[PDB]
DNA sequence: TTAAGCAATTCGTAATCATGGTCATAG
DNA sequence: CTATGACCATGATTACGAATTGC
């Protein structure tokens, strides 16, 4: 019997408006350690990894390694129907194939309580690599949705170069050639480009904009990279656990 | 009832009473007593053991928009 | 309403009215080769002319409006465009759509059966409390309203003895029942709705009083 | 159309309703309304047959006008004497002029010239030729026109057409066999399509003559 | 001839937005008494009664009782040519077709408008007075939200008011959902009941009524059996405004 | 086994494009 | 709270397919 609670549950409002361009479905994975997703993307680009530990809850019960599966938009426009410092609680019956959501009120006067029905899945599942990424950038979320979408009026792709004294984000376009240079600075606006050996890589930057969906979704982006490998974007989930996009690099 | 039927829908098809559809029965029913034609004595038995229904004091085709 | 397959081709009103069957008669229906007759009531579906359709006698006897709109611009409009251009210009056409223009700002018309019987001023249209005919301001004025609208009761009792015994010369008799709901006479339903004309205009002189009493 | 049939040998059917249907093009095909055009015009029923006698009276009168009115329009429109001669030129019998269409009558009559000059007919069947080029349309000066314009036309022209060159199938000349025989002069011709065709100093076609016997 | 002056053109503006878009043309009846107006939609299914009071308009004249026939659209076009805070007269004669506005403003500017009347046929049809047994008064962003958010899911709602409180459910091909509510100024959400309901009303038609919500801060609801669902609001010594809704079968 | 032909005007119905209006998000 | 941008729909116009009539 599945019962849990979130009383700051504005985060799953803001987890699932990051969710749900991307891709249409979710494999929810409820374990012990709590609620977890990892799922492929739709273009065989991507792939989301959420975690959320039982520490990062209220209240719990869980007696059940559940393994469900969420179309996920319906699910979004479910969770548009309540505020943000609405409480939010989930409830499910490990014979009953269904959510129960119950949205408490901090003032408790509106109570809701909805119902999404489930579906069957067979998602495919792949295991990450864990390895020494080369650049690892700490850097405010706002500031790096601000600088991708100023780059996304230049072209399409982005190239970047990643070195000791500054980080190179450059792109061509139809207007020409651009690039804007950062440096470290001398606890969320702090930056910190920790570099062992310089590179230089291609990503995509319509699957940055994809990934700085969830620019309110911590206190800092963490943004780790090495050498022909999937860049991991880092949202901590303060006090919860975090969410970590992949994506497998370009060639 | 079933044979209280027939005879109103008798009573309404007999030429030598008058060529009644745009009336009520009760209406065609004191009209021939008045002239004295020969109105019987049991049509008017059963439009005064009954209530106002409409299948009682009504002509057979009070329907049916001629 | 011709072979099946080329009206499964695409959709129709009459093949529509045809195909679908009545309550009352699934025995009685078009067959292939014969003609369909049909009007067009008012709706909101605009997107399709192929829900608005109707059997004449079931709009007869059960009564639903007319779309004056779709009869004013699909049927009439464009043959008039085609014979009224071409021996003038084009404002000809703003002559006949201004004569529309002076025209068209005259018109008649679940919660539609909870009316208060709400009555009216019959010379300035103001609704208010009584039932007198006549609006307090337009009080002077009462021998000419009066005079108006008694020829318009006066004409349509002139339409209803006209009608109602021509069934009586095409029957044959005098002295017996009219039977004949022929639906390709103009006579029936003509002579259906002048009963109700007669029967509103007779009630609303019943507004003013009685010209003198009944009982003496 | 389908329709049933009843096998009566001997006796013959005239239905006037598929007559109508034939040869008439009107707008609704009830009696009624086709008695109105050419003369000038279920569950009463039941409850006029389980009352009295003169009742059952009027019912049968009614059937009896029903019943009449076929032979009047028969013998008006003078059906039968149109079939009778029609059976008479065309040489086909009196059933086939209500089940077939026109296609029996031109056989027969091109066997009926056939057998007067020793030929036989093939079978030839092709499934399927293309389409040819049918008739000019001049382009008009549109509008009003108030100073009079005279009509000249041509009477009977294609069967003229096919009478005055001497156009059939039993003298259609292949493109061989005018070779390699050169007279072309008064002993063929040549059409607009590319055809030649015989005179008629050496051949009279077939459908010139069933041509003139119908236009007399 | 008529004239009307009224200081806040903010409350003809709110009155002028609740309706631009449910009906197309209308009928004034200018009285002695105020301003008063009843019509039915264009989908002949709901009703809308509308009360300016006589003694709220800040300089009155009215000589004899008028009917003016208005398209709503173009004087819902006009109104908007005029600022919050201006102060709104209205000219008309009463042998004319044509209608003056003339927008005052509170500092050197002021504005004025002729508009053409048209001449229409409607029959005005009324409501009889019976005394509805559910009576729920509640804050007015609330219900906006509430029908808003059950709009997503399906089209039907069903009200049920029960003796604390009154609880509204939605269902539709992505599940259900209801939301309570129950007794505890304005904030608060009032509850009557004698006899307890349980009605269903499409959504299109709520979320066409909940459009003039700025025109107070509560809203009035009035449930009895079987009769149309009234919605109910308050204009502050200027009158009312109501909407009336047919339950389903 | 059984069936004349073709040219169309013309209008309706469907699809596509354009234009604005409303709602939501960000500053 | 206001302004700007995006989405969504709705309406109008143009192009194609189909009952009837002219030949
Ligand atoms: C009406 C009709 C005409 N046509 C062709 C043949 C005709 O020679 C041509 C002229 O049409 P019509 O003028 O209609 O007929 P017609 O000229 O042969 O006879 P008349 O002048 O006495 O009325 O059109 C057909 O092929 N089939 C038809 O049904
Ligand atoms: S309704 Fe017409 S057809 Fe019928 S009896 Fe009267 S006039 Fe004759
Ligand atoms: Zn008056």
């Amino acid at each position: 019997m599945f019962e849990a609670r979130l009383v700051q549950g504005s985060i799953l409002k803001k987890v699932l408006e990051a969710l749900k361009d991307l891709i249409n479905e979710a494999c929810w994975d409820i374990s012990s350690s709590g609620v977890n997703l990892q799922s492929m993307d739709s273009s065989h680009v991507s792939l989301v990894q959420l975690t959320l530990r039982s520490e990062g809850f209220d209240t719990y019960r869980c007696d059940r390694n559940l393994a469900m599966g969420v179309n996920l938009t319906s699910m979004s426009k479910i969770l548009k129907c309540a505020g943000n410092e609405d409480i939010i609680t989930l409830r499910a019956e490990d014979n009953a194939d269904t959510l129960a959501l119950v949205f408490e009120a901090p003032n408790q006067e509106k109570v809701s309580d909805y119902e999404m029905k489930l579906m069957d899945l067979d998602v495919e599942q792949l295991g990450i690599p864990e390895q020494e990424y080369s650049c690892v950038v700490k850097m405010p979320s706002g500031e790096f949705a601000r600088i991708c979408r100023d780059l996304s009026h230049i072209g399409d792709a982005v190239v970047i170069s990643c070195a000791k004294d500054g980080v190179k984000f450059s792109a061509s376009g139809e207007l020409g050639n651009g690039n804007i240079k950062l440096s470290q600075t001398s606890e969320e606006e702090a930056v910190t480009i920790e570099m062992n050996e310089p590179v230089q890589l291609t990503f995509a930057l319509r699957y940055l904009n994809f990934f700085t969906k969830a620019t309110p979704l911590s206190s800092t982006v963490t943004l780790s990279m090495s050498a022909d490998v999937p860049l991991v974007v880092e949202y901590k989930i303060a006090d919860m656990g975090h969410l970590k996009y992949y994506l497998a690099p370009k060639i | 009832e079933e044979a209280e039927l027939e005879l109103l829908r008798q009573f309404d098809l007999a030429w030598q009473y008058g060529p009644c559809t745009g009336i009520t029965r009760l209406q065609r029913w004191c009209r021939a007593k008045q002239m004295g034609l020969e109105p019987p004595p049991e049509v008017w038995q059963v439009l005064k053991t009954h209530p106002g229904d409409p299948r009682f004091q009504c002509s057979l085709w009070h329907l049916y928009p001629l | 309403l011709t072979r099946a397959a080329s009206d499964y081709a695409g959709k129709q009103a009459h093949v529509e009215l045809a195909e679908r069957m009545r309550k009352r008669d699934p025995g009685s229906a078009p067959s292939l080769g014969d003609r369909v007759p049909y009007v067009i009531i008012s709706a909101a579906k605009g997107v399709a002319a192929y829900m608005k359709s109707e059997d004449p006698l079931f709009v007869l006897e059960h009564s639903l409006p007319i779309d004056t709109q779709y009869y004013l611009e699909q049927q009439l409009a464009k043959p008039l465009l085609r014979i009224f251009e071409p021996i003038l210009g084009e404002g000809r056409a703003e002559a006949v759509l201004l004569r529309g223009d002076h025209t068209r700002c005259k018109t008649v018309l679940g919660l539609l059966a909870f009316a208060k019987r709400r009555n009216c001023c019959i010379g300035c249209r103001t609704v208010l409390s009584h039932q007198g005919a006549v609006c307090e301001f337009c009080q002077p004025r009462e021998s000419e309203l009066y005079q108006k609208e008694v020829s318009h009761l006066n004409a349509l009792e002139e339409r209803f003895s006209r009608l109602w015994t021509q069934c009586q010369r095409c029957q044959g008799s005098l002295h017996e029942d009219v039977i004949c709901t022929s639906r390709d006479c103009p006579i029936f339903y003509m002579r259906k709705k002048v009963r109700k004309d007669l029967e509103d205009q007779e009630q609303l002189l019943r507004r003013f009083g009685p010209p003198g009493p009944e009982a003496w | 159309r389908d329709t049933k049939v009843v096998s009566m040998v001997g006796r013959v059917q005239m239905d006037m309703l598929q007559v109508l249907l034939r040869e008439y093009k009107l707008r609704s095909y009830t009696l009624n309304a086709v008695s109105f055009h050419f003369l000038g015009e279920h569950s009463i029923i039941t409850d006029l047959q389980n009352g009295n006698d003169q009742t059952r009276r009027r019912l049968a009168v009614y059937c009896l006008k029903d019943a009449y009115l076929p032979l009047r329009l028969l013998e008006r429109l003078m059906v039968l004497v149109n079939a009778v001669e029609m059976a008479r030129v065309t040489g086909v019998p009196l059933s086939y002029l209500l089940s077939r269409g026109q296609q029996v009558k031109v056989v027969s009559q091109l066997l009926r010239q056939a057998m007067h000059e020793g030929l036989l007919m093939p079978v030839v069947k092709s499934e399927g030729g293309e389409d040819y080029t049918g008739a000019t349309v001049i382009e008009p000066l549109k509008g009003y026109y108030d100073v009079p314009i005279a009509t000249l036309d041509f009477s009977s022209l294609y069967p003229s057409i096919m009478m005055a060159h001497n156009l059939c199938y039993t003298t259609l000349l292949r493109p061989g066999t005018a070779q390699k025989l050169g007279l072309t002069e008064d002993q063929f011709i040549r059409t607009p399509t590319g055809d030649e065709f015989v005179k008629t100093s050496v051949r009279k076609g077939l459908l010139p003559q069933i041509l003139e016997n119908l236009l007399s």
